[PDB]
């Protein structure tokens, strides 16, 4: 491939796509939570369910999306999905009857994001081979910037318009993504038979259970009997900025580690993520707690950004789409079941110091799993046993 | 690059044997990213691997010999060592020392002349 030149506009499209998708998926939930803080709940336990249904629909639909990207092209899918998402976000403006809004926001939106998101990762590989880590790092950092700036963006520019009407504004971003999707240009379970890939997929899936809880459920602890001077917004924005920096750095470092050896980064990040969370209840000293949270933000980059390059390395470019699709398919149920499990474990034990103790087992187990991923040379050695 | 011939031995049942080989012309840097081991060819049997040691230092074994024969990398001397214990009459075979190289297209192979190993029945 060109490995440069024109390939720097595709990064712009991918950054825009990821930023818009996740910015909407977080801002809509946050804004409805604010509205519920301002308005009555009359449905109550289902209204908060939307923010999880729509998110989970993205990952739970990827397995089928991978048979449209690989069967039509990285452009047509990435534009039709954006069009569907635009239509979904447009009709949501009407009266918010439970079932009607439920459908219009969980089956039109979210489902369209699944079509408009998986192609945003495949195409980059088709433009970078030796620098792909750098491109992925840049894209992840830009998407983090976009997400962290989006809810504030719509809030400030929203002009304090009512939620039902403000759904129309978000519709424009999907249309722009549809137009920007024009920039993309092309330059079954068979994949599971590769043991070296299936074991890695299992290792990633196991650590999902312990990734969402500490990364999202964190503020409850400082809201629960510990914090006296909270200013937690500072903590959250610090974690976001450090996650951006970590993603940017991890993108480049993978450029250095040759070939399959990259996976050792994932092991060293999973182990430290697991250990750190276990130290959050113990390192109560607010300065130390802030430092540990800062570390948590940095550890994020190695977790997510470096997954796509390793996926390309393991199976090459011709099967990157299917492998990534079936990897994202397995992270839906483990990821979406974590927060409820922690929030009911706090009830089982009655104090909110144990959720974190549960938050460190899944990722350490996953790290133990990844450490045994066979080397290509060793896998060949076993292959030499065929005779 | 070639592995010098070595090995062999006639032993009684239950006996032990020690073997090794030498790598000629290989640099220590070139030795890394490669694995070394041994192969077996019993009467009427095709040349099949016995047990080797990977680049990471661990060893993969064949079903019929795992837990019976042991080897080590000996990377320091650019050599390889093989040892045996509790040999039995059916263990007789011609053992060939082989070295596999890491190569992007396909792993490259070196192997010297093996020697006959027989256990008296």
């Amino acid at each position: 491939p060109p490995e440069g030149g024109f390939g720097w506009v595709v990064v712009f499209a991918a950054t825009w796509c990821n930023g818009s998708i996740f910015g909407i998926h977080n801002s809509v939930g946050i804004l409805y939570s604010m509205l519920l803080e301002e308005e009555k709940e009359k449905v109550e336990f289902q209204a908060a369910w939307v923010g999880a249904l729509a998110m989970g629909m993205i990952f739970f639909c990827s397995p089928i999306v991978s048979i449209f990207t690989d069967r039509l092209g990285c452009r047509i899918t990435a534009t039709a999905g954006a069009a569907v998402a635009f239509i979904g976000l447009h009709t949501s403006s009407f009266t918010s009857s439970l079932s009607l809004r439920y459908f219009t926001y969980g089956i039109l939106f979210g489902c369209g994001c699944s079509f408009a998101f998986q192609p945003s990762l495949v195409i980059l590989g088709h433009y970078f081979q030796r620098r792909l880590g750098l491109a992925n790092g840049v894209v992840s950092a830009g998407s983090s910037i976009f997400s962290m700036s989006f809810p504030f963006l719509i809030r400030m520019l929203g002009d304090k318009i009512k939620l039902a009407q403000t759904f129309q504004v978000l519709s424009t971003f999907m249309f722009v993504l549809m137009l920007l999707s024009l920039t993309y240009r092309p330059l079954n379970m068979r994949v599971f038979r590769q043991r070296t890939y299936r074991i890695w997929a299992f290792g990633i899936a196991a650590a999902a259970l312990g990734y969402f809880v500490p990364y999202v459920h964190l503020m409850k602890y400082v809201e629960e009997e510990f914090s006296e001077i909270k200013e937690t917004w500072v903590l959250l924005v610090c974690i976001g900025a450090t996650s951006g920096l970590g993603r940017l750095v991890s993108g480049h470092i993978s450029d250095s580690i040759p070939g399959l050896k990259k996976i050792y980064l994932q092991v060293l990040s999973f182990l430290l993520l697991g250990l750190m969370s276990m130290m959050i209840p113990l390192c109560r000293d607010f300065g130390g707690l802030i430092v540990v949270c800062l570390f948590l933000g940095l550890c994020d980059g190695f977790f997510i950004t470096i997954m796509a390059p390793i996926a390309f390395e393991l199976v090459g470019p011709m099967q990157a789409s299917q492998a990534i699709g079936y990897l994202l398919g397995m992270m839906a149920l483990p990821m979406i079941a974590g927060p409820p499990i922690a929030g009911l474990l706090r009830n089982c034990f009655g104090d909110y110091h144990v959720a974190f103790y549960f938050a460190g087992v899944p990722p350490i187990i996953g790290a133990v799993i990844l450490f045994f991923v066979p080397s290509r040379l060793e896998e060949e050695l076993r292959r030499r046993l065929t005779e | 690059v070639q592995l010098q011939e070595s090995g062999g031995g006639l032993v009684q049942p239950g006996g032990s044997l020690r073997l090794s080989c030498t790598a000629s012309g290989v640099t220590i840097s070139a030795l890394n990213a490669m694995a070394m081991g041994w192969y077996r060819q019993a009467p009427g049997e095709r040349r099949v691997m016995v047990a080797a040691v990977s680049e990471r230092g661990n060893a993969m074994y064949r079903e019929s010999v795992q837990g019976r024969f042991t080897v080590t990398r000996d990377f320091t001397n650019k050599m390889v060592s093989l040892q045996m214990d509790n040999l039995k009459p059916e263990d007789t075979a011609v053992y060939y020392c082989h070295v596999l190289e890491d190569r992007v297209d396909s792993f490259h192979d070196y192997w010297g002349q093996g020697t006959q190993v027989t256990v008296s029945s």
